[PDB]
């Protein structure tokens, strides 16, 4: 159950679906929920005191945000989520999202031109690391590209 | 009738105008250093 | 006599007058013509007025005064029985119509039943007697209709759940408003009613063509009249309900758009693959369909005859068929240019030129085509452009048309668009629609991004109405918040149409979040939707929006479209990010653009045009000094080829005129050739830019046309009827007219641009300084306007900023979802109803007041082509072609270029308005309007002898020029010298008629006359020019008059002319004249009314009363301390008609302020020229003061909106009411305002605008020299008490005065923000060392001079920090006392432990260290056993500080503010004190949630408390209680007053008043009025009441709370307790 | 006339593209073309060996990155920035080749 953060209906449903899946064992995630810190601190201070199913699992996907609660940050378990430090991570990273039954298709080019359309994607991101001369200004190439 | 002339005016405009603000801005932060004058809401922000 | 002819005959019309009766489905009879009856009334009103101002008015005033009363109660009662009427009409037709509501909603079913009940009635009897006069003579009628018009109003808001049923029943429904849907509901019946309703519900549909009978739907008609007529017409008698043949109707049009496109392309297919074509039969095809058949007609058959001529080539080897092709399209071209060069009808020349704009298109691709060598259709070159597949064959009429674009296709919605105006294909828009066909491919949305300007919501709508989509704009703002969203979406989602929230940024971040959700789930549903495995016997894909399972149409889709890197702008959350494809719009095309627009137009040069154009708009925009309100976008060079093709029309129609009138000779072909485009162009271009250019611009911008276009010049013509039109407004409004190089040339040439560029845009904005004639150009303008063409027109002024975004917009409940309308959209929807026809009027909305993109933002979509209003809740506002928004503002630096690029600029310089003009305005006012005949005479002989001054290169202008050169507190203005100079001289001219006045035997001499009126014109100029600055100012300027004039002037060596007055004799008398040495009485020595005259007392004195006898706004500017509320008030005191209220402005001071303030001591009342608020006391003048006017924050853009009010109620005489968006007029109120100067910290300069009406005056520090004498004098009165030491006083006022300049000296405001010392400090030292020496009856000079170092201890060492500055402080009062008083023994009279106290003899004498100690301990077991058992330890400063509470709470009003850290025993040692002074000790209880409502019982506890049972009480108070700013407001009010203006209302006010008038009983007091008893209740309170303020010693936060609450630094005794020592 | 003669630094001008626009439309009169008509030719060379005509304007200042100009040539270099000794820009007829 994927829920964004930002309203008030959001905060009610965002509730609700943790209790409910504290006691089913299904997943919930609350996206950008870097723009609610106080409730943050609320869902960090209901978590703490908490008995949640074996296969209950909570994703806060938020941006980089100094505002979130350090409390919540040593609560939960930090991801980073950030541009491939280089070209052949980040080929390795888009061959692994794109599932392997997809490339192994029908015409037995399909294979390389993903391999094409994967190195061009790694350049293409790999120079917007050198913002004046790689290109103008930091563009948003990214996983929807 | 010379668009050469019509650019390089508003050059030397701006130019004179805010070298004069600088200087201005700058004697008045000498003056505050000396204790001459008092402080005024964009004198202590320029200060800042 | 003609007077009663008139009346005779008014009498009779009236008479004679009957009520028009019409039926209504045999149930009553309706009221017809209002029109009729409302100018009659209004024409009779102005024959009345017209004979009151006639001098025979008096014999027949009472006749007249009685039929005023009767025409306005006719106005009173048909000013609400027409809104009864149509309310009741279009409720009727609901609560009949529809049998679900009596079930669903049966209890205001019945409401309403019993309300038509008494509705029926009141027209029955109406019906008897259809006179107009036996109808308004009923008994409670108007309060009959006053109550049927509020039931009614209540039922109406309780309606909307059948409303969002009926929206769920009919899909389109969701984009109609609440009253707009009731209408459509109830008049269902009556179809007539509903074409006003059309054109919000359909893409194109402005209303419905009808039978005879109004039963059966013929077709439809678009806005401009282009009609198409169903092949089977429906008939709504067979299907009454709306819904069911509101559905008929669109699916009848959708398929009589099919069958009529089908027609056409098989029509058309003739003129396609066709050698040559006849014009005849071309023409005769364009005008037989309609505008977007003709262009998807032209579109198929190109396509087609495109892909057919490609399937000939697949061998590659085979000829080349695309050059018949292009042939074919070049020929079809040629034939409609040469059909534009000749005259056309409108509706055929729109599509000739929308044809034009489609074949120059088609011939650039297949001129690409071709250079490509394309020779395959399924190349990648042929299948990106976007092409059209029609299917003859298809059994469904809808599915014949197949739009394709890359491997992206679509279907013809067959909405009927009307006649829109395309788009020049540009390269721009062709990347726009793959990338925005691939999105949608991908059931993704578009996101064109790009700065304003680029074509970006264009290009969407373009693309939508390519495919036939019904196309919403909704210009986004951040109250779009989910909800409103969600039912957006729903409604999108339903009709099937395309959303455009273009500014999508502009919402709040977390409101982007929250819609990510119902943007992906609907994508989501899409996605599943397009599915081929779907098929249309399962139900269609649900999704879920609000919580609510929604039909989700496969043609629908959202684009957003958003202006990166701008003010008031977010940032989108990336998971909502990845759902748009953007696209980057940054440099359109223009020069393509401009050809094809001038090809359409009729230019034969149009290459040669638009490449001489483009380049232009670019020099301009490099070269043109770089300005804020400048703009050379695409919306620039739009505006300007409109204007141009709108010249060559009316140039060949006068061409023509000409050619007809003499002789018979025209020729098409004649005039096309001979037509200087050159010319026209440049008119255009000089019609559009040079108003919004600056004055060393225009010459520029002159040079460049002259370079790029050479050989052609501009020459304007001379409006003639418009001129003397403008000759004769400036004539009646005492206006300086002057043609061309005359005086008043440029003004009248400003005026004439605003003419124009009224004429060619919808929205303007007259830019320009303060003080440049903007609001004069504008309102001359409009009544030239209404006196020429013969149209009524009105205004609305509303000021943006002077009332806050939700009462200017409206707002939307998020409770129940109801819409309130604001100010501007109340009065918008006001206009579009036409109730009383305001569609026939020329309505100008003007904007004046700041402009930031917050709130002019939301009026994108109304300045652009769509001419639409969103608002949260899905309604849309069309504008009228009668409306202009107008936008009086002084600088544009806040706003953002997409209002820029909106609004036609016209730049007022302050050389507009020439001094010479404000001088011959006011000399014209002065000769013209009484001051009060006697008054008359007097006045124009005054203007008569100022004549001479008041001219170019005069004595006043030179002055004025000299005077922007001196330094002034506040920015100096030339409109605030030349006010305040007017205003001082009608006042020597109402001077001079009290002299007349006084002596009737002897009035005075022309001799007399003349030399007054010049030394008070010289006297005059000296204040006014000079009265906001030093003393060193005010003598240099008096120095520069007495060089440059020539009057006789004071005599005096050294003593400068500002000390002189002008004697009603008429001759120079020095101040000091009036300057006695009054001896004070000795016990009324430093009292709060008190004043020892000085000669700037009595100066400023006589400034302030010749100020406010003019009721004329004014603000005292000084340091704190100086005197300036003491000046006032001793001014106003020679004013008895004049009552003063207390304002105590803050950092977060609001109009709810003076709202409140106005409430508790005014009143509204209805009058026949509208509501006037009027104080309640009869006869006297509400004067306002604001003593801290400079402090509300500045906004992020410059404002302030408390001063935008004041400036609103003081320029325009009102101000608007937001709960019915009345405007009201002020009536006996004027303001004063206080201020520090704005370069001390957390002072704010006033807005230029605001200083214009409002004269400053400076109030500095009293001098050493007007110390001593004041203090001498307070210490000679207070002296007397002690005959022995009566020799004593001038060394103690010396040593006094020495010691507070030195405190002033050492310690200033940058050390530490409470280091402020003024004469309020010798004040209170007076105030105390008299009250020390009241009781005793003999004292020697050491215990004199003990008190005077005790009380300088008291004063000066109490508020200090730092313990250097303390040892400072002791060293000084040391040697001070040694200076000024030898010879007496120094140990008794400055032994260290200074300390008095009252608590071991009745009377205020020095007390020991050590038996002070031992009472403390006895009073602290007392303490102990009864109130608080916490145990303390004495030490000496514990003793010190209770000393000091204990003097402050035996002072009246008497405040304290404890300043050290926390756990130092404030709260105790204030408790302890106060419990030996029997104050009751008062906190609040503050919980988590405590909030402003219990701050405010908990106020209102305590006042009653303190003012009713009076009761001492010591209110102690922490800032860890302060949790908003509200607390602190209400406590800077309470402490600075007394009372609280607003604190008590309703039933709390009359409780209030019920406990004071039993205080006052207890006390004896006979008081029954509510005004003297809330005095004496503010008496009791102030006498009663004392606050205790905690705080901990904070850096900043002492800064903060010095602005956000001033009072705690004036009224509160400041003592530093600080950590322990 | 000396206004044109002189050398001006383009960086230190408030408005250089306003600069450009001026030499532009002044040599535009001079010629009494149109400005689509008129493209650039620029000269990069030594200040001491310069000659100007009625067409050209003196640049100094202009910075290259990543290339060296040797005789009005480019050549990729490894140097971050190549200073161009003096650009001289000229305005001619288009010529459409
Ligand atoms: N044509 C005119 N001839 C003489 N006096 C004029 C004329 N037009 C305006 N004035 C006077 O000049 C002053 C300017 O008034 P106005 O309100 O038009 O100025 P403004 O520039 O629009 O000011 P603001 O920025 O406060 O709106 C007024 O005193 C007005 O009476
Ligand atoms: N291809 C085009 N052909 C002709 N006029 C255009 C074209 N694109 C844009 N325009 C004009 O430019 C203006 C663009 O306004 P708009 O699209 O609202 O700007 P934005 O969407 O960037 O705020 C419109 O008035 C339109 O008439
Ligand atoms: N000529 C004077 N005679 C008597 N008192 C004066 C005179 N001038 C100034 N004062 C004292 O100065 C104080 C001015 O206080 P106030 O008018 O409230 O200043 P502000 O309005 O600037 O806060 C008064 O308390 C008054 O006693
Ligand atoms: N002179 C003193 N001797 C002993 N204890 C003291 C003294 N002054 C304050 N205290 C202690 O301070 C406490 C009260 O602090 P309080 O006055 O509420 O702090 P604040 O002044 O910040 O409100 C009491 O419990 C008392 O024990
Ligand atoms: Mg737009
Ligand atoms: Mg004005």
């Amino acid at each position: 159950t994927s829920i964004a953060i930002g309203s008030a209906e959001g905060f009610n449903q965002a509730d609700k679906a943790i209790n409910t899946a504290v006691k089913s064992g299904r997943w919930v995630m609350l996206k950008n929920v870097h723009l609610a810190p106080g409730w943050l601190m609320q869902l960090e201070k209901k978590l703490h005191s908490l008995q949640p199913h074996a296969c209950f699992r909570l994703f806060l996907t938020m941006e980089i945000n100094p505002k979130v609660p350090v409390n919540l940050l040593r609560a939960g378990r930090i991801f980073v989520f950030e541009p491939p430090p280089g070209v052949k991570a980040n080929m390795l990273r888009t061959f692994s999202s794109i599932p392997v039954s997809r490339i192994c298709k029908s015409p037995n080019e399909r294979a390389r031109l993903y391999f094409l359309l994967a190195w061009f994607h790694a350049i293409i991101q790999e120079r917007l690391r050198y913002a004046p001369l790689g290109w103008s200004k930091k563009y948003e190439f990214g996983e929807s590209d | 009738k010379d668009p050469l002339f019509r650019f390089f005016e508003r050059e030397v405009k701006m130019g004179a105008k805010l070298l004069q603000d600088v200087r201005q801005d700058l004697a008045d932060v000498v003056q505050v250093c000396e204790g001459k004058k008092k402080q005024t809401n964009y004198l202590r922000t320029l200060i800042n | 006599m003609a007077l009663e002819e008139f009346l005779k005959q008014i009498r009779e019309v009236w008479n004679t007058y009957e009520l028009d009766l019409v039926n209504y489905q045999n149930k009553c009879r309706l009221i017809r013509g209002w029109d009729d009856l409302f100018n009659k009334v209004k024409e009779h009103i102005n024959s009345v007025s017209a004979m009151k101002l006639s001098p025979y008015y008096k014999v027949f005033e009472e006749d007249a005064l009685s039929w005023e009363d009767k025409l306005n109660r006719i106005m009173a009662l048909f000013d609400v029985w027409i809104d009864v009427q149509r309310r009741w009409v279009y409720l009727e037709g609901i609560f009949t119509g529809s049998a679900d509501i009596k079930h669903l909603l049966p209890v205001e079913t019945q409401r309403f039943q019993s309300i038509s009940t008494e509705f029926l009635a009141l027209m029955k009897k109406v019906s008897k007697s259809p006179l107009v006069m036996d109808v308004l003579n009923i008994q409670g009628v108007q309060r009959s209709l006053e109550r049927l018009a509020d039931l009614l109003g209540k039922i109406q808001k309780a309606l909307g759940e059948y409303l969002e049923r009926e929206r769920s029943s009919f899909p389109r429904f969701y984009f109609v408003g609440d009253e707009d849907l009731l209408e459509i509901i109830g008049n269902s019946k009556n179809v007539a009613k509903l074409q006003k309703h059309f054109k919000k519900m359909f893409a194109g549909v402005s209303s419905i063509i009808l039978n005879e009978d109004n039963s059966v739907v013929l077709g439809i008609s678009s806005r401009e009249g282009e009609e198409v007529m169903f092949k089977t017409p429906v008939s709504i008698t067979e299907h009454p309900k709306i819904n069911e043949w509101l559905t008929l109707v669109e699916k009848e049009m959708r398929v009589t758009l099919a069958k009529l496109l089908a027609e056409s392309v098989t029509e058309v297919e003739i003129f396609g693959k066709a050698t040559s074509i006849d014009p005849n039969t071309y023409i005769t095809w364009i005008d037989k369909y309609q505008a977007q058949l003709v262009v998807l007609s032209a579109q198929i058959a190109w396509s087609e005859n495109v892909e057919t001529a490609l399937s000939s080539m697949g061998g590659g080897g085979d000829a080349a068929p695309l050059h018949s092709v292009l042939s074919n399209v070049e020929v079809t071209l040629n034939v409609l240019a040469d059909s534009v060069l000749m005259e056309q009808p409108p509706l055929r020349r729109r599509k000739l030129e929308h044809l034009i704009t489609e074949l120059v298109h088609q011939r650039d691709v297949t001129r690409s085509l071709i250079k490509s060598k394309i020779d395959n259709a399924k190349s990648f070159e042929w299948l990106s452009q976007m092409r059209f597949y029609f299917d003859p064959k298809q059994t469904d009429v809808l599915q014949q048309l197949s739009i394709q674009m890359a491997n992206a296709k679509f279907n013809y919605g067959f909405e009927y668009l009307g006649v829109q105006d395309k788009l020049v294909q540009t390269p721009l828009t062709d990347r726009c629609y793959l990338t925005m066909t691939q999105a949608l491919e991908a059931r993704l949305g578009g996101s064109p991004f790009g700065p304003a300007g680029t074509g970006k919501t264009e290009s969407v709508k373009a693309l939508g109405h390519q495919l036939g989509r019904f196309v919403l704009v909704f210009n986004c703002d951040e109250t779009f918040d989910f909800q409103a969203m969600g039912r957006i979406f729903v409604g999108l989602c339903q009709v099937g149409a395309w959303g455009c929230f273009d500014e999508f940024n502009r919402l709040e971040e977390r409101m982007l979040s929250a819609v990510s959700q119902q943007v992906q789930c609907i994508q989501e549903a899409l996605r599943e939707h397009s599915n081929p495995n779907y098929d249309k016997t399962s139900a269609p894909i649900t999704c879920e929006l609000l919580n609510k399972q929604v039909k989700v149409s496969p043609d629908m889709a959202i684009f957003i479209t958003m202006n990166p890197g701008y003010a008031g702008r977010s940032n989108l959350p990336d998971n909502l990010k990845k759902l748009f494809r953007s696209l980057a719009m940054t440099k359109p095309d223009r020069q393509l653009i401009a050809q094809v627009m001038l090809y359409s137009q009729g230019f034969r040069t149009a290459e040669v045009l638009a490449n001489k154009i483009v380049p232009f708009f670019k020099l301009c925009d490099e070269q043109l000094s770089s300005q804020s309100h400048y703009d050379f976008g695409l919306r620039a060079l739009k505006s300007v080829l409109v204007s141009a093709g709108n010249v060559k029309r009316e140039r060949i129609q006068k061409i023509k005129r000409e050619k007809e009138e003499r002789g018979e000779a025209v020729d098409e072909g004649e005039i096309a050739e001979n037509l200087p485009e050159q010319e026209i162009l440049i008119q255009s271009v000089c019609e559009t830019m040079v108003p919004k250019l600056v004055a060393e611009d225009i010459p520029l911008l002159f040079s460049l046309l002259s370079d790029v276009f050479p050989g052609v010049q501009y020459h304007r013509g001379e409006m003639t009827a418009l001129r003397e039109e403008l000759k004769k407004v400036c004539q009646e409004m005492y206006l300086t007219y002057g043609d061309g190089e005359e005086v008043g040339g440029m003004w009248v040439e400003k005026v004439l641009q605003l003419y124009q560029i009224t004429q060619i845009n919808h929205g303007l904005m007259m830019v320009g300084p303060s003080g440049s004639g903007k609001s004069m150009a504008w309102r001359v303008l409009l009544k030239a306007l209404e006196r020429l063409e013969g149209v009524e027109g009105v205004a609305h002024i509303i000021d943006p900023k002077a009332i806050s975004k939700d009462h200017l917009y409206g707002t939307l409940d998020p409770n129940t979802r109801e819409w309130t309308d604001g100010l501007f959209t109340h009065v918008l929807r006001k206009i579009i109803d036409s109730v009383r026809g305001e569609l026939q009027k020329r309505q100008w909305i003007v904007f004046d007041g700041d402009v930031d993109p917050e709130w002019v933002e939301n009026l994108n979509s109304v300045l652009d082509d769509n001419k639409l209003l969103t608002l949260p809740n899905g309604e849309r506002l069309s504008l009228p072609p009668n409306v202009r928004i107008m936008f009086e503002v002084q600088d544009l630096k806040y706003a953002t270029l997409a209002t820029v690029s909106r609004c036609g600029m016209v730049w007022f310089s302050e050389d507009v308005l020439s001094t010479d003009m404000i001088f011959n305005n006011f000399l014209a006012r002065l000769r013209s309007i009484p001051l009060d005949s006697p008054m008359l005479q007097i006045q124009r002989d005054a203007a008569t002898i100022m004549q001479p001054y008041f001219t170019s290169n005069g004595l006043v202008t030179k002055a004025l020029e000299h005077a922007f050169q001196l330094e002034h507190i506040m920015d100096l203005t030339r409109l605030r010298c030349l006010g305040s100079l007017f205003s001082m001289l009608h006042q020597a001219c109402r001077n001079v008629a009290q002299y007349n006045a006084n002596h009737p035997d002897f009035p005075m001499q022309i001799e007399q006359l003349e030399r007054y009126i010049q030394r008070y014109l010289v006297y005059a100029i000296l204040w006014s020019l000079s009265g906001d600055s030093r003393l060193k100012m005010r003598a240099e300027l008096g120095e520069y008059i007495r060089r440059i004039t020539t009057v006789p002037l004071p005599t005096a060596p050294n003593i400068p002319i500002i000390d002189y007055e002008v004697s009603i004799s008429g001759e120079w008398s020095p101040w000091q004249a009036k300057v006695p040495q009054i001896e004070v009485e000795t016990h009324k020595v430093a009292a709060p009314d008190v004043v020892v005259p000085t000669l700037d007392t009595v100066r400023h004195e006589a400034l302030l009363y010749t100020w406010l006898a003019e009721h004329k706004p004014l603000v005292l500017c000084g340091p704190p301390g100086s005197g300036k509320t003491m000046t006032l008030f001793s001014a106003l005191r020679a004013l008895p008609d004049m009552e003063v209220v207390g304002l105590n402005f803050s950092s977060a001071t609001t109009p709810e302020l003076l709202l409140k303030t106005f409430d508790h001591y005014c009143e509204y009342r209805r009058t026949p020229n509208g509501v006037v608020l009027a104080p309640v006391q009869l006869g006297k003048w509400l004067v306002l003061f604001c003593d801290e006017i400079n402090l509300p924050d500045m906004d992020k853009y410059g404002t302030q909106r408390v001063i935008s009010f004041i400036r609103q109620m003081v320029e325009h005489g009102g101000f608007y009411r937001t709960s019915d968006q009345t405007w009201v007029k002020l009536e006996r109120i004027q303001f004063v305002g206080a201020c520090n100067p704005p370069t001390d910290p957390g002072r704010k300069p006033l807005s230029h605008r605001f200083l214009r009406h409002v004269p400053v005056v400076y109030v500095d520090y009293p001098g050493p020299a007007s110390l001593t004498q004041i203090y001498g004098t307070f210490n000679r009165a207070m002296l007397r008490l002690i005959p022995s030491l009566r020799t004593y006083a001038e060394p103690l006022t010396a040593a006094m005065v020495e010691f507070y300049t030195m405190s002033q000296e050492r310690f200033t405001q940058d050390t530490q923000p409470h280091y402020i010392y003024s004469p309020r400090e010798m004040t209170r030292w007076v105030r105390g060392i008299f009250e020390a020496l009241r009781p005793l009856e003999t004292l020697p000079v050491e215990g004199l001079i003990r008190i005077w170092a005790h009380e300088a201890l008291r004063l000066f060492q109490d508020r200090l920090v730092e313990d250097e500055e303390r040892r400072w402080t002791d060293e000084n009062i040391d040697t001070v006392a040694l200076k000024h008083f030898p010879n007496i023994d120094r140990e008794k009279a400055m032994s260290r432990p200074i300390l008095y106290s009252n608590w071991l003899s009745k009377d205020y004498i020095p007390v020991d260290q050590e038996e002070l100690r031992d009472y403390v301990k006895a009073r602290l077991k007392v303490f102990y056993e009864e109130e608080l058992d916490v145990p303390l330890v004495l030490f000496n400063e514990v003793l010190d500080h209770v000393l000091r509470i204990d003097r402050i709470f035996r002072q009246p009003q008497g405040h304290l503010l404890l300043i050290g850290v926390s756990g130092a025993g404030k709260t105790t040692l204030s408790r302890f004190v106060a419990w030996m002074n029997g104050l009751s000790v008062y906190q609040i209880k503050v919980h988590r949630k405590y909030t402003g409502e219990d701050f405010d019982e908990d106020l209102r506890t305590v006042l009653r408390r303190s003012g009713c049972k009076n009761e001492k009480i010591a209110f102690i108070m922490d800032e860890s209680n302060v949790l908003d700013s509200g607390f602190l407001e209400r406590m800077n009010t309470l402490l600075a007053n007394g009372e609280v203006p607003g604190l008590f209302e309703g039933d709390e006010y009359a409780t209030l008043m019920t406990q004071c008038k039993e205080g006052a009983q207890k006390e004896g007091l006979m008081l029954d009025s509510h005004e003297e008893l809330y005095k004496w209740f503010t008496s009791q309170v102030i006498r009663n009441l004392h606050v205790v303020f905690t705080m901990n010693p904070s850096s900043e936060g002492l800064k903060d709370r010095a602005a956000t609450s001033p009072a705690l630094f004036n009224r509160c005794v400041l003592n530093w307790f600080g950590d322990w020592s | 006339k000396e206004l044109k003669n002189i050398h001006v630094c383009l960086g230190g001008l408030f408005v250089p593209e306003a600069y450009i626009t001026a030499t532009r439309q002044y040599v535009a009169q001079a010629n009494s073309w149109s400005l689509e008509e008129l493209c650039l030719e620029v000269n990069v060379t030594t200040s001491q060996g310069a000659t100007l005509d009625a067409c050209s304007f003196g640049v100094t200042g202009l910075k290259l990155q990543g290339a060296t100009c040797n005789n009005n040539k480019l050549s990729l270099s490894n140097a971050i920035s190549t200073a161009l000794p003096l650009t001289q820009l000229r305005w001619v007829k288009q010529t459409n080749t």
